[PDB]
């Protein structure tokens, strides 16, 4: 319990786990953008997915709202991980 | 109360020179007349907002 | 509509997918606002009032100084640098 | 007299055909020529509408200063550009092919009222219906278009030609705000 | 009285020489401190939220445009009061934070823009005022020209402001298209149940807010903040935030927005996770004002947020401006100065900053704990009134996100004072010349709002209710 | 003496919930066109637009 | 004077001196964040344009 | 004929808790009716600059040495403080006119003076030589412009009819 419970899982529940889960979060938002030090062209790429990823997301929501969730989960899952 | 009002705001005034003082590395009395100009300034802040706070009342007031 | 749309789309587009200069940039830029003016333009003559107009000849005049900022934005890159790269700023 | 009819649908292809020789050329300037080719196709659409006065603004103004302008930076600088090769430029082509049909369908989406999503589309293009051209006798004067633009800049919207100042203002101070190096 | 003030300073800047700029400005910043002081007056033209409309249609002036007027200047007060006044009198601190000569025309030029989108009512007012505003921060960021990663920032900027200057013409442009005025009371709440305007009016408030770092785009806003020299940046975070964000949150064009919703939480959760690892200072401190220009389109989604945002917005303008003025007086007792436009780039530099003196931590201590909501200081009762109309009004989970947010980014407020009280091993013993006075004073009026706002909460609630009802 | 200090400060604060009641609902209370707008022009109505004007426009 | 700098997680982050701005650091590709080599260092300028 | 307003306009719509002469007052009505403690205001900001920079000054000087600035500052100080007493003189004395502050000896004045020249057969406010569609386009820009002093200065000058008053 002092070993595999009270440090080794609640822990992993609390600051060791978060810990580890924002780090490689973290890593991830930051390397978005790492390479193609044309910084112009890396950004303008950018602005055109994120007003094309919406115009889709709400076509696909205002026929059923339940097949969005799923792509919004895979967007935090590509985004953050 | 109007009074503890103004001293309350003059005491916010002393403290913002003394801090002013101690960020410079001075000592706590430096030039202990500008304690004076900052009472009196923020003082007259307490003036200010005390004023428009009795008139925001009236105004009140008068609604009924 | 066509018009105005496939200017601004295409002219879009043209400013995305660029890794070659700096100025096709800011000529698919000014192409974008000529696009929004076909679009404005014939708004104002199918509704039968000026006031479409109005904002055209607002935004004519903010086209204009709008590239008098930028290359005066360019000319302050090209001074310390020494020549403008390909791939971009 | 039926082939002065298809007069617009040929400027629609025409600036088609010309933002892809915009977007396609060897010289810089080759481009910005191109480009001034798209600024006279617009004029001749404007004035095609009923709008000759604009499309001569658009050749004082836009063929006029910013063309001159363009011409000038591309001159007295030298810039690098790459050709339009396909082992750089074909791994654009699945997001452009989805982009196109996405941009312009939703760029044709907001001219309707409806709630179907379906019916929004087929009102941009359900419209061949020739609209009828009564004579009124009320106007007296030729105010025409430019009087009334400034009738309203001087009089309804004196404060936007007034903000214009300083906006003219700070396009002036802003080249000589950088440009100069002062001592 | 700005343009009063434009025109008569920019014949007087035409004619005075390189050497004379630093008192044309401390002559502006007290002509503007004389016009807070002697026109103020003007809080009795609304008693009960009376509204003007302005040169025809035109203008709306308000009481909640009243009070974003009132703030503007009294910030650029602040600011001004930095490039008016030497920090220290040696070699280095005059090299160092050099004002041009058209910088302050340039300034003046921006509160122009920016208040002309608060006070603004007609959709040419807003295009005129964004693009006035826009072109003065192309400007404020290029006049450093002699500095690599200024000119490229400014570079930057501009086309990413050109696009989104578009796509708002785009979406006034379709607006006319759909009805013919221009103003945005001829929705009167009719149109918009047998209208479909919601792609519209979120085209009109996306094209706005990714100018300010709405979330899929933030990418490029960081960079041009870490690009600039640290005086021009606290001034271009601050001034084009809120000058749209009361722009969007004084008209509410955007109710029950799902995407407006969306964005809100994926900002909340890309500023907060993003600001951690992160070694740059600037960098840190422009996740900060992320994070916190994402509690805003929350109350943007909102009907009646103006406790809640006016509040916020000068709480957050208060620690803003505090904390880089605690990192610009902590740039003198660091060991290593590179990069003369950027002094201090790193969160590592400041190391130690306690032993050297304690009460500039303590001053940085009770900023920091004011970002990240602590009960007794200012920054609190902010979050504390975003919460009170988030769960007004339905927004559970956002409001979970909210607070799962707040959490994950006082971890990197954080780690500003895990920093700055440690040993250090060389202190400081008597140093020899002292800070600017009234630059010192500045900053220690800023704490002392800051830690003793709480106090006044209840007049303000008084006010504020007699002032906007 | 004890329990009336009580009813005091009770009656102090319901007279407070009372007043946020009050002002919680007098925010949501639709305004006028003079209140809420130009105080004088106090019509909505237009009359825009008078050179070439035609007579029967009006309705 | 501290052996591992920390950097808001647990984490060891470079410890920058004047001796991250050299020839050989110059163009290593990375994110805009993490990295050294500024573009405008005094020993980077080198006297340009001059 | 060049007097009919033919708009519609609230009638007596009080601003504050006094009654209103004017909603917008002419700029030589604004200059006539002033009090001496507006004209107090005036002085009070053409010493309040020149004397802020010095005093500025003397908080912490431009060159490490406490100098007087020159008399090219002291003469824009004079020139920028007799703005700011402008402004707060034409912002007080056209508050009076709104019956937002205190009211009495105005509306006396106003009696009296429109009292004097309906005795005297002229128009109750004056003959613009102005068609009567630009004074009422003319008077919607002019229309309580005293509302953002603070961005920029607007001014009537136009001597249209309408100002909020009883009959015309
Ligand atoms: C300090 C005071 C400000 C300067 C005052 C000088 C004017 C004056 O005293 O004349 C008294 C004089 C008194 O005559 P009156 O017999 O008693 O009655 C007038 C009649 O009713 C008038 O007859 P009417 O009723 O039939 O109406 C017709 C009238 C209709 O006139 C109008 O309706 C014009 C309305 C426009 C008002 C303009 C306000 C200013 C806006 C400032 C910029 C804002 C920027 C915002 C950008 C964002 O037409 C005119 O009379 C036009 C005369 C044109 C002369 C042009 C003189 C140029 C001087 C420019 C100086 C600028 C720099 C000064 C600062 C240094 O008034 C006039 O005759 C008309 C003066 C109109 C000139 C406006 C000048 C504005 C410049 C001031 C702005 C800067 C300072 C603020
Ligand atoms: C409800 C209560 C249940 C709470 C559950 C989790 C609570 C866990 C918690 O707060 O300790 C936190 C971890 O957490 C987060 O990393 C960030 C704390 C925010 C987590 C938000 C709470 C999530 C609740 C989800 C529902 C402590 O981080 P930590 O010291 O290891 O992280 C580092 C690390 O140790 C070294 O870099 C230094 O010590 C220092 O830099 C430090 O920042
Ligand atoms: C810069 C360059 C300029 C470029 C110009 C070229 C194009 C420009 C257009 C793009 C402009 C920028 C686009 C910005 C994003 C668009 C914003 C957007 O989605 O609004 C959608 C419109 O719902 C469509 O009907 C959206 C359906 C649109 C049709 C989908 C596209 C068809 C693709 C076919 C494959 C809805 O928003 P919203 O959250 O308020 O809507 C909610 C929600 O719909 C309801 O359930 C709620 O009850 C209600 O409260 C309401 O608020
Ligand atoms: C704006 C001010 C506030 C910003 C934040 C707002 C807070 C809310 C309102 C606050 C109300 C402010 C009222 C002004 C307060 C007036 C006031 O105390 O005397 C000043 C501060 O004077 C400003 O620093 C003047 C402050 C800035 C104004 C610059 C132009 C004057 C106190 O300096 P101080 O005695 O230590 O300065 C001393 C002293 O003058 C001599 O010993 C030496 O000559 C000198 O070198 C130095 O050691
Ligand atoms: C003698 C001067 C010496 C030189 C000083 C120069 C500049 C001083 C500038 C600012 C000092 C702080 C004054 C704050 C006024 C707030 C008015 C107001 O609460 O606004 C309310 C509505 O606010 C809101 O919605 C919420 C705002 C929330 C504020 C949050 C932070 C407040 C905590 C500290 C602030 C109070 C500290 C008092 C220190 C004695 C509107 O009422 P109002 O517009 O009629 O008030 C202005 C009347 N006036 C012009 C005559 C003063």
């Amino acid at each position: 319990i002092a070993h595999h419970v009270d440090k080794g899982s609640l822990y992993r529940l609390g600051p060791v786990g978060i810990n580890r889960l924002l780090n490689k979060a973290s890593y991830n938002v930051i390397n978005l953008s790492s390479n193609t030090r044309s910084s112009l062209s890396m950004n303008s790429m950018l602005i055109l997915i994120t007003i094309v990823s919406l115009l889709l997301l709400v076509l696909v929501m205002n026929v059923n709202f339940i097949i969005v969730i799923p792509v919004l989960i895979s967007i935090l899952y590509i985004l953050f991980s | 109360a109007l009074f503890t009002s103004l001293v309350g705001a003059s005491g916010l005034g002393f403290a913002t020179k003394f801090l002013s003082n101690k960020i410079r590395l001075k000592p706590a009395g430096y030039y202990p007349l500008g304690y004076v100009f900052s009472g009196v300034a923020w003082a007259g802040l307490g003036l200010v907002l005390h004023n428009v706070h009795q008139h925001s009342l009236e105004v009140l007031e008068k609604k009924k | 509509m066509f018009i105005g749309t496939i200017i601004l789309v295409l002219s879009f587009l043209g400013f995305v997918f660029n890794r070659r200069n700096i100025i096709l940039a800011f000529i698919c830029l000014e192409t974008m606002l000529l696009g929004i003016n076909l679009i404005l333009l014939r708004n104002s003559v199918l509704f039968d009032d000026i006031s479409g107009s109005l904002f055209a000849i607002v935004i004519i005049i903010l086209a204009g100084v709008e590239s008098a900022i930028g290359l005066s934005l360019l000319v302050s890159y090209y001074r310390l640098r020494g020549v403008i790269n390909s791939y971009g700023i | 007299m039926y082939l002065t009819y298809y007069f617009i649908e040929i400027t629609i292809f025409l600036a088609i055909l010309c933002t892809i020789f915009i977007i396609s050329a060897k010289n810089p300037m080759v481009s910005i020529l191109y480009m001034i080719a798209l600024f006279v196709i617009a004029a001749m659409y404007l004035y095609l509408i009923g709008l000759g006065i604009f499309s001569l603004l658009y050749i004082m103004i836009y063929i006029g200063a910013i063309a001159v302008l363009f011409l000038f930076i591309i001159t007295l600088l030298d810039i690098n550009s790459t050709e339009l090769s396909v082992k750089s430029n074909i791994r654009d082509l699945p997001l452009v092919l989805i982009s196109l049909i996405v941009l312009t369908i939703s760029g044709l989406m907001i001219y309707s009222n409806d709630s179907i999503l379906i019916n929004k589309l087929l009102e941009a293009f359900g419209n061949d219906y020739n609209t009828i051209i009564t004579q009124d006798w009320f106007n007296i004067e030729n105010t025409t278009l430019l009087t009334t633009i400034g009738n309203v800049l001087l009089t309804n919207n004196a404060f936007i030609l007034l903000v214009l100042a300083i906006v003219l203002l700070l396009g002036i101070i802003g080249p000589i705000s950088i440009t100069m190096k002062h001592k | 009285m700005l343009i009063l003030a434009i025109i008569s300073l920019i014949t007087f800047v035409s004619m005075s020489k390189l050497s004379d700029n630093r008192a044309i400005i401390r002559l502006i910043n007290i002509y503007l401190i004389l016009v807070l002081v002697l026109d103020s007056f003007l809080y009795l033209l609304f008693l009960n939220n009376q509204t003007y409309t302005v040169m025809g249609e035109l203008l709306i002036f308000n009481s909640f445009t009243f009070y974003i007027d009132m703030l503007i200047y009294f910030i650029m007060i602040v600011i001004s009061s930095l490039y008016g006044y030497n920090l220290y009198n040696n070699n280095l601190y005059k090299t160092l934070f050099e004002p041009k000569k058209e910088l302050i025309i340039l300034f003046l030029i921006n509160i122009l823009g920016a208040l002309l989108i608060v006070h603004s009512n007609d959709f040419i007012t807003l295009f005129v005022a964004i693009e006035l505003q826009s072109y003065s921060i192309y400007l404020i960021t290029a006049i450093y020209n002699s500095s690599y990663k200024a000119s490229k920032a400014s570079m930057l900027y501009f086309f990413m402001g050109g696009i989104l200057s578009i796509l708002i013409a785009y979406s006034i442009n379709t607006y006319y298209s759909v009805l013919n005025s221009y103003t945005l009371h001829s929705l009167d709440s009719l149109i918009i149940n047998t209208l479909d305007l919601n792609l519209i009016l979120i085209a009109l408030s996306l094209g706005l807010l990714f100018k300010i770092g709405i979330a899929p785009l933030h990418k490029w806003l960081i960079s041009i903040y870490e690009n600039t020299p640290i005086l021009i940046t606290i001034y271009i975070s601050l001034i084009p935030k809120i000058s749209i964000l009361s722009y969007l949150v004084l008209s509410n064009i955007s109710i029950n927005s799902l995407v407006i919703s969306i964005l809100a939480i994926l900002t909340l959760l890309v500023g907060s996770v993003g600001g951690l690892l992160q070694i740059k200072i600037k960098r840190l401190l422009a996740f900060s004002g992320l994070t916190n220009a994402g509690y805003m389109m929350l109350l943007l989604l909102l009907n009646n947020n103006e406790f809640s945002y006016l509040y916020y917005i000068t709480q957050y303008s208060i620690s803003h401006l505090a904390i880089f003025m605690i990192i610009i007086f902590s740039i003198y007792y660091i060991n290593y100065i590179n990069n003369q436009y950027n002094p201090i780039i790193y969160v590592n530099q400041l190391k130690g900053l306690i032993h050297d003196n304690a009460y500039l931590v303590l001053s940085m201590a009770i900023v920091v704990f004011s970002f990240i909501g602590i009960p007794p200081l200012l920054g609190f009762f902010g979050k504390l009134n975003i919460l009170m109309s988030i769960l007004n009004n339905g927004y559970y989970f956002i409001s979970i996100v909210l607070i799962v947010a707040s959490l994950i980014s006082a971890l990197y407020y954080l780690y500003l004072l895990n920093v700055s009280i440690q040993d250090k091993n060389n202190i400081l013993i008597n140093s020899n010349e002292t800070v600017s006075s009234v630059l010192s004073y500045i900053l220690s009026s800023l704490i002392i709002l800051i830690t003793f706002g709480f106090i006044y909460n209840s007049l303000i609630i008084d006010i504020f209710n007699v002032y906007f009802n | 003496d004890i329990l009336n200090e009580e009813a005091k400060i009770v009656q102090a604060l319901n007279n407070q919930r009372e007043l946020t009641i009050k002002m919680h609902e007098l925010k949501r209370e639709e305004k006028d066109y003079a209140h809420s707008y130009s105080p004088l022009f106090s019509d909505p109505v237009p009359q825009g637009g008078s050179i070439g004007k035609a007579p029967g426009s009006s309705r | 004077q501290d052996p591992i700098p920390s950097g808001a997680l647990g984490q060891k982050v470079p410890h920058v001196d004047e001796s991250h701005q050299d020839l050989l650091f110059r163009t290593s590709h990375m994110v805009e964040d993490l990295e050294t080599y500024d573009e405008d260092s005094p020993i980077n300028t080198s006297d340009a344009n001059t | 004929s060049s007097s009919t307003p033919l708009v519609k306009t609230s009638v007596n719509y009080s601003y504050g808790d006094y009654p209103l002469i004017d909603a917008d007052p002419h700029f030589k009505r604004v200059v006539g009716y002033m009090r001496p403690s507006d004209y107090g205001v005036i002085g009070l900001a053409t010493a309040a600059l020149p004397a802020g920079i010095c005093f500025a000054e003397w908080l912490d000087p431009v060159k490490g040495k406490f100098a007087r600035p020159s008399v090219k500052f002291l003469r824009v100080a004079t020139m920028l403080g007799f703005a700011v007493g402008f402004g707060a003189a034409y912002a007080r004395s056209s508050l009076r006119f709104f019956g937002v502050t205190e009211n009495a000896r105005e509306y006396k004045k106003d009696e009296a003076q429109m009292a004097a020249r309906k005795a005297a057969g002229l128009e109750p406010y004056g003959t613009s030589s102005l068609t009567p569609e630009l004074q009422e386009i003319a008077a919607k820009n002019s229309a309580h412009s005293i509302a953002g002093l603070f961005i920029f200065p607007w001014f009537n000058f136009v001597n249209h009819p309408y100002h909020g008053r009883e009959q015309k």
